[PDB]
Parts: C-alpha cells; structure tokens; sequence
C-alpha cells in the first residue's frame, strides 16, 4: 500500500492496546469530537507549545474509540499521521511533492472517508517552494478530509492567517503546557508502565519533586516531555547502578544530580547577610538592608503588581557601587552578566525619553529600539543599574513612577515589558561631603535621615516616597580598600598561576600598592588601575626578554620608590 | 538503452524592503 | 555497489530490517550519518522510520548537530526516537593517551619512532 | 584492457618529454609525496585558484618520476589521468558506465598500488552522472586508491567540503599564487620552451616586466599564467610582425585600402590630402623597410604593446603623437572649455604624471572635486575629458550623484548583494569599470547625495578597489574620478574679487569642511575651485556656441553671417556674473534661433544664399541676398 509508505496507524497498537494510556487532556479531545462530528469543515487543528502531547491528544481518541467511549460517528475509523518532512525533503523537482500528495488522496478516496489523518507543523503546509493549500483546501471544504492539525500560534498567524481561505476550515484548539500537578497526574497514569519496564520501583515524592525541579530550572523543553526525559533517564542510571555489579526506587538526589549535571535556594536567602559579604568587605549595615529587602521580597507579602525592591543610592561612587550590583546579580539570580548599567546623565530631553524607552514608530530608533526596555527584555531576571539619576529630564520619573507603581512599562513598539522579576538600583552623590566629611562617629540611621531629607528637598516627593530604602554607602576606611587591594592581588596570582608562576609580595610592596590610588573623591577603580598600570607593563617586559621561569618563587621585593621582581 | 531525461529545475528568488524614517 | 535495481537495494533494505526484527532484540545497530540515510536516494530513511515506530529498531546515530537539529528533530517520529547524545571533545591528556594508543601502530607501519614529548 | 583505453598516462609522454619544464614547486611536491604515501586519509588533493599550476604539479610530478628523484618507494610508478568524459561517451545502455568504472578499478587493483590515479577536476566527480562518488567511495574507505585530485577552493567548499563522509579521504594540498620571481624563474623555462616554438628571441627584462606589468594591472585573472599569455600573444605578434611586414605599413595598407573603397564608393570630398599624404607616407615607409632590409626579438616594449591592446591602458610606447597630443592637450583644452585655467592646469599635469609613469600605483589617476557656481562649465570640462581622451563626449562613466538622495541606491551604484532581485547585474560603476579599466568617472553633482555614499567614495578615493555585491573586486587604480559641486557660490561670487586664489580656496574650503566629511576632504587628490566668467570669455563661449549653430544650420542647407554689433547684443543681453555662461544660450536661443526657424518655417528663408544675421535697433535681424 501507499498507506504502508508514509502513514501510521495508530487504531492498530490501540486495538493492542501498545500505546500510552493517555490520562487527561479531555476536553482537547472533547472539542475534537466537536469539529469532527460537525458536517463541513472537519479538520481540527491544535495550538500549542511543541511537546505538549498533542501525538498523545490524538492516540487517546483512538484509545476512546477501541473503549467504545466515543459516540457512533467515529467508530470504525483508522488513525493516520501523514509526513510534512518528507513529501518535501524527497521531492527533488516539480511535481514530487505533488504527485505522491495526489497518490495520498486518491488512495484515500479508495478508502471511502472510514480514516481520520493527522498532521502537524501546519505552517509547513503552506510554505514548500502552489504546494498543498490549493490541493488539500478543496478537500478541506469537500469534508472527505479528517484531518487533525498540529503546530503553535505564532506560525499559524505569521504563515497561516494571511491566506484567510485556509483559514476558515480549521478549528483552532489551544492546547498549552499541562501544570505541575496535571504533570504527576499523568505521571502516577504512567508510573505502572515505567515500572513494568524496568521491573523497579519508583518514589513518587521524587516524581514531584521532579517536576517541580524541571518546571523551576529548565525551560528548554516543557511538560510533560521535560518530565518524562527525567525520569526515564535516571530510572536508567538507577538501572545501571543495579546492574553494575542498591534501590530500585528513584531518588530525587539522582533527579538533582541529572539536573544540575546532565539545593541550595532556601538559606542561601536566609544567608544573603553572609552572600553579600562573600566577595564584599565593608558597607555592613547596607548588607543588612539590602539582604532584608530580598527576604521581605522573599516573604510573599508586598503588591504582585510591584517589583523585587525600589531602591535609590547614594554617596561616593566607584568605592564598590558597581560591584554591590554585580555580587547582588550574582548571589540573586545567576552571575555577574545580568545587569545593564545606564548613564541617566545624558538623558535631559524629550527625545531623551524617545531614546530610552523606545521611538514611535515612523521614526529614527523604532526597531533600534528602547535603551532600556529591549534590554530588559532580553534579560528578563536582572538588576537595572542607573547612574546619576539627578541629571535625569523630570518626565522620566512618571516612567519611573510608572515601573515602581505597575511593574510594567509599555515601550515605543507596544508592548508589556514586565519588571517584577528585576531590581530597579538608582545611584546618585547629591549627598556626598554630608557623608564624606561626617563619616566620623556619626550613625547610619541619623546620616540616612539627613541625607534623605536633603534628596527630599532635591528630589520629587512621590518620587523618593516610592523608594523602599536609600542605603548610605559611607566612605570605606584605607583597611577596607587595601584589602580590596588584596583580593585583586589574590585575583591577579590567580591568573598568573593559570599562566603558572609562584608569586610572593612585601609587606611594605603591600602598603605602597594601597597607597598608589586611594582617593576618597573618585572610587576604588584609581586603585586599580594605578596597581594594574605599576605592575603589569614592567612584568612582561621582564618576561619576554627571557628572565622569569614557571617555578621561580616571585617575591615583589620593594625598591626605594618601586617594586622590583626577583626570581629565586 | 536508456536515455537521459531532461529535468524541470525549479528555482528560487528574493527580495529586500526598505524603510524610511522620519527625523525630528 | 551489488545493487542496481529499484526494487532490489530496496529488496536488500527490506530483507535486512525483516531479519532485523527476526533477530529479536539481539541486535544494537549503528548507522552513522542519519541524516544521509534520509536523504540517500522510497528513501531508506524513510523506509527505516516504520522500524522506528514499531518498536524494532536498536540502532544508533552519528552526525553534526546542524544535520541532527535541521533533519530530524524537525521530524516528528525522527525525534522520539533518539537524544541529544553529544560527542564531547577530549582532551589534550586523553589525546596523548589515545596516541599512546596507536604509537606503536604508526610506528610498525612507518618503520619509525616517535618520541613522547 | 580497460585502463589502455579510458585513461591516458601522463608518464609516457613525460618520458616522451612533451610536457612542459616545472620549475619551483618544492615545497609543494614535497608535501605532495607527505600525502601521497601516509597510510590513512592517503589521497591527496590540490587546491588553487585558477592557473596556479596545480595540473603543472602533477605533471613536474611524472616528470621527476621519470627523472627518479622521487624516493625509492615510489620509483616505477604511472600516472593515469581519468578521463572523465572518455568513459561517457560509449555507455548507451544501462550500467555500462558502471561497468566500465568498476572494470577501471579491478585493472587499478590488479597494478596492486603500483599505479597513481590523477583526477583532474574532482568536484566534477562529485557526481559524475549512486554514479560515480559512491562508486568510488568503498575503494576511498579501504586505502586501496592513489586518488590525485585538483580543484579550485570553491568547488572543494561547496562540492566536497559539504560532505563530510568524504573529508575523511582527502587532504587540503593549498597551492598558493606564486611569487613574481618564482614567476621570473617560471618563464625562464618557458622562455626556452617558446622561443624553440615560435623561433623568436626573448629578453630577460621584458620577462620581469610581463611579470611586474602582469601582476600590476590585470587584477581578474591569476598569476602565473597572464605573465605567460603575455609572453605567448607577444611572440606571436612579433612573429607576424617577421612574416609579413611592421605594423605601420599594415595601419598605411588597411588605410590605402579603405580609402580605396570608399573611393570607388563615390562613383565634399575631406579626401584628397589623406589618401595623397598617406599614399606618399606607405611609399616612404615601403622604402625604410627595403632600407633596413624591421622587429626579430621581444623587448619589454612588445610586452607593454600587447597589455595596452589587451586592457586598455596606455603602457605602450609614447610615441610623438602622444606627446604632441598632450601639449595640445592642454591647448585643446582651452580650446572646448575657454577661461578656468586652474582646472585645465590640475588635469592636465594629472595626466602627464600618469603617463609619465609617476602616478602612484595604489591609487586611482586624478581624483577632482570642483566646486564654482553654475555654468562656468564643470560638466563641460568633464566632457572635454572624455571627448579628448576616448573622442566621445558619452565615452565616460557618467554617475548623476543627485538619484542617490536615498540611502540605498548604494545598491544601483554598486550592486544587489547575492539572492535578491537584480543580483546578477552587478552595479552601474563597479560593472562598467571591470569592463574598462581605463576611463573617466565623472560623479554629477556630489553635494545633493545622501551622505553615507561617501563611504563608497572612500573605499575608491583610498585604495581605487571596491566590493561589490558579488563579492569580487574592481581596479579603480587606472581612473579618474572627477566629482563637481557648488557649495560656495554666494561666497565665490561674492568675493573672487579683491581675493587671492590660495585665500579663495582656503575659505571655500572651510565652507566644504562644513559639509562634506573632513575624513572625506583630505582623501580627495585636489581641490580646484572656480570663479564666474568675464564678458569676454562669455563672447569666447558665444563665438564657440555661433560655431555650432553653423554646424547645425550647414547640415540643413543654409549658410550664416554673423554682424560685428549684434554680438554685443548677445554679450550685453545675455550677461549677468551671477548665473554662469546660460543666459547667453537662452539668450542667443531666444533672440536668433526663434526669429531664424520662424523664417525658415514660413518658407521666407531660401537656401544657398546667405543668411546675414545683422542688427535691428534693439533686436537681430535676417536677411537674404
Ligand atoms: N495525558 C497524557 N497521558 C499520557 N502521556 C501523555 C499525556 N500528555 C502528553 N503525554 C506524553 O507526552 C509526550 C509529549 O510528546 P508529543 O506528543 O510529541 O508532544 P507534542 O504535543 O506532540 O509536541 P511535538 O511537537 O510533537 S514534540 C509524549 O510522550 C506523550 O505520550
Ligand atoms: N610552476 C609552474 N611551472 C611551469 N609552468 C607553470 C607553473 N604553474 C603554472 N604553469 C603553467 O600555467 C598553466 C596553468 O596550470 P593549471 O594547473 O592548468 O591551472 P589550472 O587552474 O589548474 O587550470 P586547469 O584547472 O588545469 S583547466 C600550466 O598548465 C602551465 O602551462
Ligand atoms: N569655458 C567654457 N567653455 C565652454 N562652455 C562653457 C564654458 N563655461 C561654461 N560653459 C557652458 O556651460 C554649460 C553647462 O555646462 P556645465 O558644466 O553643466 O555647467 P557648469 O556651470 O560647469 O555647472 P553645472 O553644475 O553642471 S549646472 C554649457 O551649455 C556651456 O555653454
């Protein structure tokens, strides 16, 4: 047969009874029953994300068929599945998509209309090189067609609703992602089968535990298929750590280890005190507050309409500003990459806001797009980052009083561009020799409150009465900076031990580095660079004449005004 | 005793689409 | 190469895949290049994909993720069969070791030595 | 046999010694035989572009197995080059080209690797009409094959590369494009091989400049063969030259001969002193080759002959026409475009340094913008170029720089990028550039034009090369590209006088640093910056367009006197410094050319007499006597 060439019966394995029992998804199937029992226009198509068992939506109507629980319209069917992959992939030249079409139909038409069809990827359908909308659509509209559609909204309305012919036959069926809970509905539908399988036993709090796990931190495949992957594939590593050389029962540690290979969430917030001074020295009270505004975050009380936490800051910058954001960014969502650091410097115009949250269409930076918007779209769970927020034009602050209010900022495109998943850090230094000059002796609490009454008169009122905490970042003292130093020295032998060379340094070559650049007006990064422009040119300088020697203990030995290498 | 048939070959083209802008 | 015919490389095809699924689940096949298989020139690809939806295939792949990504898993019946079982690079110790593998070999063909810095 | 019919040995007739002399390639054969004999991944394949010698490789190759410096495991060897077509070409039924291939591979097992099997072309057997590539395949995947192949890296990337089932046979045998002095050496050897052909001599000078005029101005084909088609079409040429006569007497022939044709076509004149002057020059000609009884070797001279015929350029020999030509150039100069000094002066020393052999080589000739106000003639010297030049005011790469006022008609300028619509039509300029090397560019009007056109501009005015769309690149390097502007003509014509050209120049300069590019600017070769014109200058340019209006009205049958008044009616009626040199052609369009076709046209105007054009009171009047 032809049908023994491209179709697959599947009332075949169901009259077996060799295929999945398919438990949920009744209404799907219900509204299949609607389309295919109507008189004209009988090919239903489903909507949905890939891998949300639409195979399985259309072998439980065969399961249903061979139980008898369908009423007596559809009995004596046969279920096919028709190839969109191959009908072009063979076809070489004009008419081999064509002819074996036609072959198809005509050997349908032999089969009198008894055959339901399935197919998916209806925008293939439509773009093959003419094809096949101008050949099936006649048997869309003559009805001996019983088709059953499958592909996703946004190919159906970018191919498929331009042509409005081909539009009006099928029956649009939404069939999104099942929950975590339908997931282990089906799972405790199919747990029987897996364990007549592979003859073990399976824990069903780590079938919960997988879904939740799979459902929180994988998004490249979804539910159900995501589940079923897991599942099967540790029931296999179990399976080799018995046949190796013991449980039956798979665990949720092997669905850990297969996750985060192929816990720690909970104390890591009730530790963020800890987290922030992980990579930090300093600013202890600023710890606090910004590691009690994650746990209120945390704490599920405040509006679901509101972001993480609105916050405005102060004092001198470069000290660790920029690097509060990034370990913030690091020990809150991922790593150091998930922040866009904005001057608000420039923006003092109208087009300043045209700029930044996207150009009307018509216009110079429309598809260039929002400075701010497209970036947050792209990065969905960041830390907005802002820079002199002072210089700003004063009609950016209703957009910022509309991200503190809504959580959502419709861009130049038009669009939601959500923000309830970010942290909004604004940085000024209006405030800067009231905390500079009064460093000495003088609180956190009361400066915060001097301060903020000096940005209260600076500022807009309903601005700052948005912002949940203004923290103070007080001037760090030459202890707190020279072991910031330190760390960067700790960095800069790492590096040079990935290019492996035993590094030593003196004490007094120690203090001299402290004391290239620090400065209380500028910001730790003079530091830096002064330390990264003394060492690093001379060092290389000694190395490619043909001096240093992986293994040689390198002390930073000092020189009257220098820091002279030795090699020994 | 065969003979070589001459093929269709069927081909293929595109094309761009510009986009002016206004400039305020 | 000992085919001509349409209809008896297909008979070959058939007669093997029918011993295939005489032999019982015995047989762990491989066929690398998936992906020439569909597009070989009824394609055996296509022919082979009953075999994968009938429960009789014990075979394995060997492609490039561009031919694995365009070719199959665009492919409905291509995709529930198979994985993303990827071929890791090694590294440059296990390759010294896989040449201490086959010093010998290239040196018992070449006449030669090979020394191991 | 099989292998005696469909396969042709190339060790034979380099032990025949018909193959030509290989010189160089050491590296290149030594990694050859590297290839040849390792044990896995064992066929090698050449890749060049097109003429680097990769079938000379193969063929120095047999050559030094016949010469046994190839080592002692591979001495006996034969090189049999499948014929491709040659296996075609009986196979009517069905398989027999199979057969025949599968026979060419039992008899190549039967020479048990003793034999060498050269495949020229091998994306050709790709697929060589399942039927031919996995024919082969079992017999690549078993060792037992000494496949040479050879293809340019296009086809070994898009026909081979792309399978990877077969990367795993081959071996990326890079040929490079050689070197000048390996190209002197090349044509060492062939020197002696073409001067046994043709019995001609050869100079070694004219050997290095083929090879430094070859690599310098034929930027399409590759290096070494233009050097040798140079060689080969010059030994013709002075072989010819030996057979019948020089070339001078053959331009005299053909001349004679024509003249003579159109003579007996004529059974007024601008005749008679032609073929008189021309027949006592072929009689005097006739007598120095009698005398000198002359061209019997090939000097670097015959070299630079063949490239100007070949091209365009003129590399030749400058004979006294051209630089009789050329002072005249500058006169002639002045005798189309009357006044603008500095603009003539600018061109014309821009001309002589290119032929003057001065003219920097990375570069393109002369690269002008002009500024000045309307109609003191920009466009007018631009045609005075090309109609000097080519003799056609049309002969010249005209690009009217105001339809470019989008920013994408940088794909008309220089081409569609691949797929789309027009793709295969390249651009305007880069098309009609790469057809003639040697031509006048002149970009109309440069100011009105969208702004990033000058980056195209840049790429020229830099380098003289530029990339299409179709990924090549052209050789702007023998052009001049003279683009015209008015971006000062308030300020020109407000203070030409009381200022000096340099302080002129200078602040105009300013004005254009305002518009254009200050990147742009100092790219450009020179400034020339024009002034309105004089009263008489404008009588210059009325006399000129009077002498055309004769040309036009001597076609029809009429003849025209002009009055010694009525000229300063025109210079006085048509005058004004602010609109350049056109209100005297309105003016002399209106006030002669309505009045004289309206004449014409009552029928009141009679030929064969004179049409003596003097003054009414305040108009021109005609009359007939
Ligand atoms: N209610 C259900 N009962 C049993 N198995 C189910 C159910 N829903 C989904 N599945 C399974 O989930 C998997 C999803 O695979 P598919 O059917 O291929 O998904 P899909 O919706 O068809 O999308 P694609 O594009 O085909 S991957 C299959 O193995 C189904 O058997
Ligand atoms: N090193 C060389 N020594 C001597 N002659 C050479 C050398 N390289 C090239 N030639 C000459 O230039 C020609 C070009 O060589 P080819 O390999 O034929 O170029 P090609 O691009 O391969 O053109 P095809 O592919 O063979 S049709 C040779 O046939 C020789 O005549
Ligand atoms: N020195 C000159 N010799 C001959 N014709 C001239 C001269 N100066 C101006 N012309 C006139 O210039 C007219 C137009 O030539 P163009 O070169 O286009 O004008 P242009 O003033 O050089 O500038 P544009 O930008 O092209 S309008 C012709 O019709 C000529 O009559």
């Amino acid at each position: 047969q032809a049908l023994k060439k491209y179709t697959i019966d599947l009332t075949e394995r169901a009259e077996q009874g060799k295929l999945d029992p398919v438990i949920g998804r009744d209404e799907e199937i219900r509204r299949t029953i609607q389309v295919l029992q109507r008189r004209t226009k009988n090919n239903p198509v489903l909507i949905g994300e890939p891998g949300v068992g639409k195979t399985a939506i259309v072998e439980g109507l065969a399961q249903r068929i061979i139980n008898g629980e369908v009423p007596e319209g559809l009995k004596g069917r046969r279920v096919l599945a028709l190839d969109m992959g191959a009908l072009v992939a063979g076809a070489k030249y004009r008419g081999e998509f064509e002819e074996r079409l036609k072959g198809v139909l005509n050997d349908l038409a032999k089969q009198e209309g008894n055959v339901i069809l399935f197919i998916d990827a209806l925008h293939t359908m439509v773009g093959a090189g003419m094809d096949a909308g101008n050949m099936l659509k006649p048997a869309l509209a003559r009805g001996e067609l019983h088709c059953v559609g499958a592909t996703t909204l946004d190919e159906y309305r970018q191919y498929i609703e331009k042509d409005a012919a081909l539009e009006r036959r099928f029956q649009k069926v939404f069939v999104a992602e099942p929950s975590v809970e339908d997931t282990i509905a089906i799972l405790r539908g199919l747990k029987e089968r897996y364990e007549l399988h592979h003859h073990v036993q399976i824990t069903d709090p780590a079938i919960v535990a997988a879904a939740t796990l799979s459902h929180r931190y994988i998004a490249d495949r979804q539910l159900p298929d995501k589940a079923i992957d897991l599942i099967d594939e540790a029931a296999s590593s179990i399976r080799m750590q018995i046949d190796s050389k013991l449980r039956n029962k798979v665990t949720d540690a092997e669905i850990a280890e297969v996750l985060a290979r192929w816990e720690s969430e909970r104390e890591k917030l009730l530790r963020m005190e800890q987290e922030l001074h992980h990579r930090v020295i300093g600013q202890n009270e600023a710890v606090d507050a910004v590691s009690n505004a994650i746990r209120r975050s945390r704490a599920g009380l405040a509006d679901p309409n509101r972001p993480i936490g609105s916050f405005l800051f102060l004092g001198p910058t470069g000290v660790g500003k920029t690097e509060l954001c990034k370990a913030l960014a690091n020990f809150m969502f991922d790593s150091d990459e998930a922040m866009v650091r904005i001057d608000m410097s420039e923006f003092m115009e109208k087009h300043s806001v045209s700029r930044l949250v996207g150009a009307p269409p018509g216009y110079v930076g429309y598809e260039e797009g929002g400075y701010l918007t497209e970036a947050v779209r792209r990065r969905p769970y960041s830390v907005i980052l802002l820079d002199a927020v002072e210089k700003a034009h004063p009609d950016v602050f209703n957009i910022l009083l509309q991200v503190l209010d809504d959580g959502r900022l419709t861009d130049g495109q038009g669009r939601t561009v959500d923000f309830r998943n970010t942290v909004v850090i604004m940085t000024s230094n209006l405030g800067s020799d009231l905390i500079q000059e009064r460093f000495g002796e003088l609180d956190y609490a009361h400066m915060k409150e001097l301060v903020l009454g000096v940005v209260s008169h600076n500022f807009r009122p309903e601005f700052i009465n948005r912002i949940d905490e203004v923290v103070v970042f007080h001037p760090l003292g030459e202890q707190h900076i020279a072991s910031i130093a330190q760390i960067q020295l700790k960095r800069l032998y790492k590096r040079l031990e990935e290019r492996g060379y035993e590094i030593h340094i003196s004490d007094e070559a120690l203090k001299l580095l402290s004391e290239n650049g620090y400065d209380p007006v500028y910001g730790a990064r003079p530091l830096k660079r002064a330390i990264q422009q003394q060492i690093e040119n001379p060092l290389a300088q000694q190395i490619l004449s043909g001096e240093l020697v992986p293994g040689k203990v390198i002390r930073l030995e000092v020189n009257e005004d220098r820091i002279v290498a030795v090699q020994h | 005793a065969a003979a070589a048939a001459a093929a269709a070959a069927a081909a293929a083209a595109a094309a761009a689409a510009a986009a002016a802008a206004a400039a305020a």
